[PDB]
């Protein structure tokens, strides 16, 4: 967390700082998106947050 | 003549409190930039075939 990284979630590769989100995704949602259609936020596949 | 001028400046207080309608010319300019920035941002979602 809080460091810039080459992340990859389930094949969703990218560059970013990662942080804990107050955003509450539904169980059917694994990813979120920007108005620009970039992957904004992610639900982690091993720890459900 | 001073009472006319002082009255007339008094009416500018009321006009500029009550509405945006006169400043709409500056509103149009900031709004056009916001619209164009948001368009160039939304075009990132274009799949282009
Ligand atoms: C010119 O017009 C002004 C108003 O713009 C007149 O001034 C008013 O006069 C009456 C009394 O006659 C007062 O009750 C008002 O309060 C005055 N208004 C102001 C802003 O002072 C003025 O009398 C007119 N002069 C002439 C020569 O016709």
């Amino acid at each position: 967390k809080n460091k810039c990284v080459n992340f990859n979630f389930n094949g969703l590769t990218g560059t970013g700082v990662l942080t804990e989100s107050n955003k509450k995704f539904l169980p059917f949602q694994q990813f979120g998106r920007d108005i620009a259609d970039t992957t904004d936020a992610v639900r982690d596949p091993q720890t459900l947050e | 003549i001073a009472n006319q001028f002082n009255s007339a400046i008094g009416k500018i207080q009321d006009s500029l409190s009550s509405t945006a309608s006169a400043l709409g010319k500056l509103q149009d300019v900031v709004n056009q930039n916001a619209q164009a920035l948001n368009t160039l941002v939304k075009q990132l979602s274009s799949n282009f075939g």
